[PDB]
DNA sequence: GTATTGACTTAAAGTCTAACCTATAGGATACTTACCAGGGACACGGCG
RNA sequence: AGCGAG
């Protein structure tokens, strides 16, 4: 906003809530664009409407078009009808069908997982890397 | 007591903030807005990745196959081995080439990762950010004048 | 390498800028009426253009009067007087 | 020499054995060995007829025969051929297409069980071909293939001190092409021990047991050392499977160890071709080093167990301190360390080597797609035609000389700058060392290079040291390493047999010095004759008994550096600089011969390629400034054609003009038509200047240059560059492009010289901004404004609905339009896929030599020209001629180039003429002097070789007798310094100024294409911070230095200004632009873009970055 | 234990804790390099960009 | 330049925050109990699933 | 000049029908494990 | 990749 409401920068560890409270959508399909009409692919990495239009102020057919329709989305394709500068702005998130482990906080020396558990690096590399299995709990 | 004190300032960390050790773990991995990884239709049509969607697309095809691998009923050994790939394609993501060979593209060169955006000379923080181009700046060559 | 040919190029956006202050400067100078008529129907005041009828609904006239004055307003526009003060504009 | 020829006359007293080679031969003689030609083949056979194999020769019979896993059938190659070029030269370059010719190669199947041999050729694709003048033709560009210096394959021994014992301990690396290093080190404990594949050390006794030998046979060969029968001791691994176990476990860990894959193993690794080709040279090193088979030809270059043996048996007897070990059935060689600088370990892979290394990893791809689709194959059914698939050997060869980097952008600025890219010798690219992993010791000069390589051309930059340039006699052995001629004396008598040595063999002789006088009986009429040593140490000789002498002075110079007179008085970094910027001289217009020159000046213009030669004798038919017919001495008559108003690589002119009459008979190699900087077949970079050498008014301060401005008026420092300019109509989605004279919405005067067709007339004048090319791409439908079509409406127009992509001459450009070249498919012309038209035009301007522009002379008396003044506020001389330039004296004795001086002095001299007063005998300092040299007459050509030249005494001989103008007026006194008037006052100035003649060039940094400025432009895609570069609209980087500089000064506003609105803030850009085209105040600025870019960046990383408000 | 911290914040951390219970925390200068100085700035965008 | 494109393109309207189409805010509920607000237009018919 | 009606033609839909893309399935001799730097600092495994 | 200034 303004560089005077700039009082501090706080940086932290995202938990998976909050990436999916920064996320618009879900990038579900690997896609990009049309190979023919070199258009944004529907659920694809470029999807118009999870991160916005590409153009400012249209859906992605047509139907609803210009500022007096600003804030609106099409019924048909679902695309939010503002400013295509947006799409510098919003994220997505990928739901990961198996949990993975943040790779700065694994191989970085010193492994912060390694001190934080008490396993040796090469430990947490077979277990992460399904090189050998572990014991999470004992009655 | 060395070992237990280099540990303290991890296990303390935790602890001092309401931080969990959770974060370390994902279930969602966030992707970065398009434009900041654009596909440019460059002059005769051909187009221009961002070296960043392919890393991406290796990151969704996998989880994709894990997940009808999952659905179907497939053997640990293939299940399994689809959840190694997985975690390297979302370590390749994040850092390429820190675990293994990097992951290389066409002319086999490395994959530009989305922490090799940070690093280094060439990276952002030093490249972008307290070096930039600006407006109304020239150049040229200079020549003495003693009547100035 | 590559040029963002879609950014703002900030020529172009004072040019716009100054043609409609000079647009709308020349619509006051003709009459009120006149300026309402062009003005609804390219949608210059809130960007929604529409024919002769609905001018005519709203003003309560017939949609061939609109049409009229319309042609009017383009002729009284079109001579040099108003022109000068518009060109190197298109 | 060559038959016409400026009469040049020299002050050498030392007459040359050799004449200079065929300086372009590095090239051409590699690549006719590559290709097998009969002159080749000839060349080889004096010197070595038994096995005369060429390149490509080499690849085929290596590779064949092959046969599948089975090896029920195999194929093979021979008798490689290649057929006429498709196109000649100079269409090639025109068209855009490569030179190059059709490859055969006759192929053979045999199927072994059935019995069938089946053969024909099988076209293995367009090989390119290399012009005359040693330089390929790729895609119509001009692309040199630059040698490469490597390191030999072989085995290489080294000797360190390790600080925590401060003991000699020794090493050995046995270096292959693309096999498994194994470095048989020696640690400070007493044990040697094996490294393989660079795999956790190992005793050597076992890769001994491994290799089969009992702990018997090892102490009966590697016994007499100490540490030897120490390592066996200490081993513990008894057995010879035990020995092949441990090392199997090691070597490949994770797989089942046996007994078959513990063999095998080592087998395949080391002593099967498959995987440790030596190469040649390798082969032949380690034989010559270790002395096995030293007698024998060398073939199979895979190693053997004694090669392995004999290395450690060296390596152990090195560290025990031995002088010379004789292997049993092998020649005694002496232990001794190895330096891997030394050009004995330095070889070249020319042209030829790296073109067919490409060559065999084209044909490694295609030999495994064979065997792939062998299994694959209907026996009975397949032939070699249908068998064999030449795409990768084709995609390896156009991968090469494209985008491969030893295939470099042909360098012509000028001849020399062209003849000099030749005979480069680059230490980086493929396979060779890298600017950063580059130490410090690679870029030293080592005593080696004497004769094979400049010390003293090098690139400046962060090249110096990895670029260097082939000396003038400088000759490549067969194997890759650089031979130099020297001439054998015998019994203390100087010979004219010249032998070629390589490095190692002149370290095995005491080698003499050229200028050593000899008595005119072939013997040294001196003792104590300087000499070299195997060390390379200068030091004191022992008279008689020398076994070499060097050919000539300037051995140890290369072809530019060759070009500078008085060379040994320049330091050696000025020398450097000069030998650097002969290469960026432009052409002139006219080009004048320097009147103090060299013996290369004619040989450099010559072997360049530049300058037209007669093929044969014959009589000049008919000359005109076109072309040149000649009628021989039998019947048949030729015309060459001249090469007018061409444009170069890097935008200058490349005009060719005749210097033969209509009846002049010429011999065969004379030159008939001079090139762009020769002047009567002998190079010209430069104009002869009057130059004085006094501090002028602050004008001409630090370096810089103050030229009169008739060099402006009579237009000498002035160069014709050209510009190719290149738009080419293509398919797109809404249509395609058009090329006519329809531009939307652009009126009838920008329209005005555009042809009937579009692209604009030959011979019209553009300014920057003008229309070159007409082109209308689509535009597709889109929404105008309301205010647009209100404004359409008013002026009653129609969208168009096409957009103009119109080519411009490009901002701050401008000159004439030569010609224009137009391609089309619809003409069906070769275009790229998706294109219809393609227009070149080519636009000429005569640059003018103006301030800002960079001038030098030959001994690196670099500067920009600060000021022009007019002719009559010139110093003149009392004669009343204005000089030309003036130079600084300031910049002359702490640069210690006092070389330049002495040209100017003999330059003078050289202009007015001079006459000995040989009266009485000839004057006791001209009894040296050559004959003929004691009379010039006025503006007489004169050459200084490079360290043998005019000495000292003989210039101030020279100088006193400068015989007079036009009257009896001596305008230089004997010190060499005029007396001048002052332009502007009037009066003369209080003392004498040294005033001469220095051939000054004009460098191609022009101020024309240095200035830029920008205030508003493109910005890049991802990022705003507009684009960078003049090429674009580029704004100028604002480093952290600048930044920090400017937080130094306190200045925190103008550099948030900087970097906020200047540079990145999109919303506050327009806004500072409305602000100031409207005179409001400069509005506050935002949050930068690449800020926020980076916090998307970091949160994409998982990382929670939150700006927290307070 | 091992810890380096600034003198500045040794000192506050003394004098909040001299009272409520005094348990003073004994401390040894130290000298760092410009690297390791610059590197463990209170401010991670700084260090980061470092 | 290469000069290349996002495709799409740029429209400078000038921003109106004071005349603007009505709206109707539809609410949506997930399977994991998760409302999801949805700003539809109000001449349209409100659909009966929303990928959230 | 400004108030109208009665025709008179026209582009934009709005829609039905047809072809040309698109998501998807399948294919039965037998084939079963791929492929040259240094210089400093910190951390991990062996050995005493 | 070559190249310029320090
Ligand atoms: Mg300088
Ligand atoms: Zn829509």
């Amino acid at each position: 906003l303004d560089v005077n409401f700039f009082d501090e920068l706080r940086i932290g560890l995202a938990t998976a809530e909050d990436i999916r409270q920064w996320s618009y959508g879900e990038v579900k399909k690997p896609e990009t664009i049309n190979y023919r009409t070199l258009k944004p692919e529907k659920d694809g990495l470029f999807c118009e409407k999870i991160f916005g239009p590409t153009r400012d102020w249209e859906c992605y057919c047509g139907k609803y078009k210009r500022v007096r329709f600003k804030g609106i989305i099409c019924e048909r394709c679902g695309v939010e009808v503002t400013r295509a500068k947006v799409r510098r702005e919003r994220m997505g998130h990928i739901e990961l069908a198996a949990p993975v482990t943040h790779i700065w906080y694994f191989k970085g020396v010193p492994s912060r997982l390694g001190y934080l558990l008490d396993l040796a690096p090469k430990d947490l590399e077979k277990i992460i890397y399904f090189a050998a299995y572990v014991i999470t709990s004992v009655d | 007591k060395l070992r237990a004190l280099k540990r303290l300032k991890v296990v303390a960390a935790f602890q001092q903030s309401g931080n969990s050790p959770m974060g370390m773990v994902l279930d969602a991995v966030p992707v970065i807005p398009p434009e900041l990884r654009p596909m440019v239709q460059l002059d005769g049509g051909r187009f221009a990745t961002s070296d960043l969607n392919d890393l991406y697309r290796r990151v969704i095809n996998r989880n994709n196959r894990l997940k009808r691998l999952i659905d179907l009923g497939a053997p640990e050994i293939i299940v399994n081995n689809e959840k190694r790939m997985l975690q390297e394609s979302v370590d390749a993501l994040f850092d390429n080439g820190r675990r293994g060979r990097p992951v290389t593209g066409p002319g086999n060169r490395p994959l530009k990762s989305l922490s090799d955006l940070l690093k280094g000379k060439q990276g952002r923080f030093r490249q972008n950010l307290l070096g930039k181009r600006v407006d109304y700046s020239g150049r040229s060559v200079i020549v003495v004048g003693p009547q100035l | 390498f590559i040029e963002d040919s879609e950014a703002v190029v900030a020529v172009d956006a004072v040019s716009f800028t100054l043609l409609q202050d000079q647009l709308q400067s020349v619509l006051d100078t003709l009459s009120e009426r006149e300026a309402g008529v062009v003005r609804l129907r390219f949608g210059l005041t809130d960007g929604q253009p529409r024919t002769l009828d609905e001018i005519g609904q709203v003003y309560g006239v017939t949609r061939e009067r609109i049409r009229q004055i319309e042609s009017k307003t383009m002729s009284k526009l079109r001579h040099p007087s108003r022109s000068q003060v518009l060109r190197d504009y298109l | 020499s060559v038959p016409g020829a400026p009469n040049r006359v020299s002050f050498a007293k030392l007459r040359e054995p050799l004449e200079v080679p065929g300086l372009l031969d590095v090239q051409t003689d590699s690549f006719e060995w590559l290709i097998g030609s009969p002159r080749w083949r000839e060349s080889a056979a004096e010197r070595g007829d038994v096995n005369p194999v060429g390149g490509l020769e080499e690849v085929l019979y290596e590779l064949s025969p092959i046969e599948d896993f089975s090896g029920s059938m195999s194929l093979s190659f021979s008798d490689p051929r290649f057929d006429d070029v498709k196109a000649p030269v100079d269409e090639c370059k025109d068209k855009d297409m490569t030179y190059a010719a059709p490859l055969f190669v006759t192929a053979e199947f045999i199927n072994n069980n059935t019995g069938e041999i089946k053969s024909q050729t099988v076209f293995m694709g367009d090989f390119p071909m290399m012009t005359e003048k040693g330089t390929f033709i790729i895609n119509g560009t001009e692309r040199v293939v630059v040698s490469q210096l490597v390191r030999s394959p072989g085995v290489y021994f080294d000797e360190t001190i390790d600080k925590s014992t401060d003991k000699t301990l020794h090493s050995v690396k046995v270096i292959p092409s693309r096999g498994a290093w194994l470095e048989f080190d020696v640690d400070k404990r007493d044990t040697v021990g094996v490294r393989i594949d660079r795999k956790r050390r190992q005793p050597v006794t076992v890769l001994l047991k491994a290799l089969g030998w009992t702990s018997e046979q090892i102490v009966e060969r590697f016994g007499f050392s100490e540490i030897m029968r120490s390592t066996l001791e200490k081993d513990n691994t008894v057995g010879t499977d035990e020995a092949l176990l441990d090392i199997y476990r090691k070597l490949r860990p994770g797989e089942p160890p046996t007994k078959e894959s513990a063999q095998t193993l080592l087998e395949n690794l080391f002593f099967k071709e498959k995987r440790y080709d030596l190469a040649r040279v390798g082969r032949y090193k380690v034989n010559k080093k270790l002395g096995l088979h030293v007698g024998e030809p060398i073939t199979s270059s895979t190693l053997t167990e004694e090669d392995v043996v004999a290395t450690i048996e060296y390596l152990v007897r090195l560290h025990e301190g031995q002088t010379t070990m004789t292997v049993p059935g092998g020649v005694e060689v002496p232990v001794e360390t190895d330096d891997i600088d030394h050009f004995g370990n330095r070889r070249l892979r020319t042209v030829g080597e790296l073109i067919q290394n490409q060559i065999r990893v084209g044909m490694s791809r295609m030999e495994r797609v064979v065997r792939e689709r062998m299994t694959t194959q209907d026996v009975e059914a397949i032939t070699p035609q249908t068998l064999i698939n030449i795409r990768p050997v084709v995609a390896a060869i156009k991968e090469f000389f494209g985008t491969s980097q030893l295939s470099q952008f042909m360098d012509q600025n000028n001849p020399l700058s062209g003849l000099t890219h030749k005979r480069r010798l680059s230490a980086l690219g493929p396979g060779g060392l890298s600017r950063e992993r580059a130490g410090l010791e690679v870029r030293d000069v080592h005593p080696s290079h004497y004769g094979r390589m400049c010390p003293i051309e090098t690139p400046e930059g962060p090249n110096i040291g990895l670029i260097g340039s082939l000396s003038v006699y400088a000759r490549v052995n067969p194997f890759g390493f650089i031979e130099t001629p020297y001439r054998k004396v015998v019994d203390g008598v100087v010979s004219d047999e010249i032998v070629y040595l390589t490095a190692d063999e002149e370290d095995r002789h005491v080698v003499a010095q050229a200028n050593s006088p000899i008595d005119a009986d072939g013997r040294f009429v001196e003792p104590r004759v300087l000499v070299r040593r195997k060390a390379g140490e200068v030091e004191y000789v022992p008279s008689s008994e020398v076994d070499y002498m060097d050919v000539s002075p300037r051995q140890m110079v290369s072809v530019a550096t060759a070009m500078i007179p008085f060379l040994e008085h320049d330091d050696a970094n000025r020398a450097l600089m000069g030998a650097n910027m002969q290469r960026q001289a432009v052409p002139l217009v006219r080009s004048e011969a320097p009147l103090v020159g060299t013996g290369m000046e004619l040989r450099a213009a010559i072997d360049a390629g530049d300058v037209v030669v007669a093929e044969e004798s014959g009589v000049i038919e008919e000359v005109s400034a076109d072309y040149i017919t000649v009628m021989h001495d039998n019947g048949t008559r030729r015309t060459y054609r001249m090469r007018k108003f061409a444009r170069s690589n890097h935008g200058t002119c490349a005009n060719q003009c005749p210097i033969v009459d209509a009846g002049d008979r010429v011999e065969a190699g004379q030159v008939i038509a001079d090139g762009p900087c020769t002047d009567d077949g002998e190079m010209a970079l430069g104009k002869n200047l009057l130059v004085a050498i006094m501090p002028w008014e602050g004008h001409n301060y630090e370096d810089a240059i103050i030229l009169s401005n008739r060099l402006v008026e009579e237009d000498v420092l002035t160069s014709i560059h050209i510009e190719e300019h290149e738009i080419d109509a293509r398919d797109t989605k809404l249509g395609a492009e058009e090329i006519t004279r329809d531009i939307p919405n652009i009126s009838d005067e920008v329209l005005a010289d555009l042809d009937e067709r579009g692209i604009v007339r030959i011979g019209a004048e553009v300014r920057d901004g003008d229309i070159l090319v007409g082109k209308v791409t689509p535009k597709g439908e889109t929404e105008l404004t309301p205010e647009e079509r209100l404004l359409r409406a008013i002026f009653g127009e129609k969208a168009r609905e096409v957009r103009d992509t119109s080519l411009k001459v490009p901002h701050g450009e401008s000159g004439k339009v030569i010609g224009i070249r137009v391609f089309s498919r619809e003409d069906e012309d070769e275009l790229p896929a998706g294109v219809n038209e393609l227009v070149r035009v080519y636009v000429a301007q005569k640059r003018k030599i103006s301030d800002g522009d960079k001038l030098a002379g030959r001994h690196g008396n670099k500067g920009v020209i600060g000021k022009i003044l007019p002719v009559e506020d010139m110093p003149f001389l009392a004669d009343g001629t204005p000089v030309d330039i003036i130079l600084n004296t300031h910049g002359v004795p702490r640069r210690m180039n006092i070389g330049q001086i002495l040209e100017t002095h003999l330059g003078w001299c050289a202009h007015s003429g001079w006459k000995v007063d040989a009266a009485k005998g000839v004057p006791d300092w001209a009894a040296r002097l050559p004959d003929e040299l004691l009379e010039a007459q006025p503006n007489a050509i004169v050459s200084t070789p490079v360290f043998d030249g005019a000495q000292e005494a003989e210039l101030q001989g020279l100088l006193s007798c400068t015989l007079p103008n036009r009257d009896g007026d001596v305008l230089v006194d004997a010190d060499g310094k005029a007396m001048l008037f002052d332009g502007r006052s009037g009066e003369p100035f209080p003392y004498p100024v040294t005033v001469g003649y220095m051939y000054i060039m004009k460098l191609h940094h022009l101020v024309d294409d240095k200035i830029h400025a920008r205030s508003t432009g493109p910005y890049s895609m991802i990022t705003q911070q507009p684009l960078g570069g003049k090429a674009q609209f580029g704004g100028q980087r604002f480093g952290e230095m600048e930044c920090w500089a400017m937080q130094a000064y306190g200045a925190a506003y103008t550099l948030q200004e900087l970097l906020t609105i200047k540079s990145d803030d999109t919303v506050g850009r327009v806004k500072v632009y409305e602000a100031i085209v409207k005179g409001e105040n400069i509005p506050e600025p935002g949050i930068p873009e690449s800020f926020k870019v980076l916090l998307k960046e970091l949160q994409s990383l998982c990382l929670n970055v939150e700006v927290l408000s307070s | 234990p091992g810890s380096l911290i600034d003198r500045a914040e040794f000192e506050a951390e003394n004098r909040r804790v001299v009272a409520e219970g005094g348990e003073p925390a004994a401390g040894r200068p130290v000298l760092m390099g410009i690297t390791k100085a610059s590197l463990a700035t209170d401010s991670w965008l700084s260090a980061a960009s470092f | 330049v290469l000069r290349g494109s996002r495709l799409g393109a740029v429209s400078y309207e000038t921003d109106r925050n004071h005349d603007l189409a009505p709206r109707q805010i539809a609410r949506y509920r997930t399977d994991n109990g998760e409302e999801f607000e949805v700003p539809f237009a109000d001449d349209a018919e409100i659909p009966g699933t929303w990928l959230c």
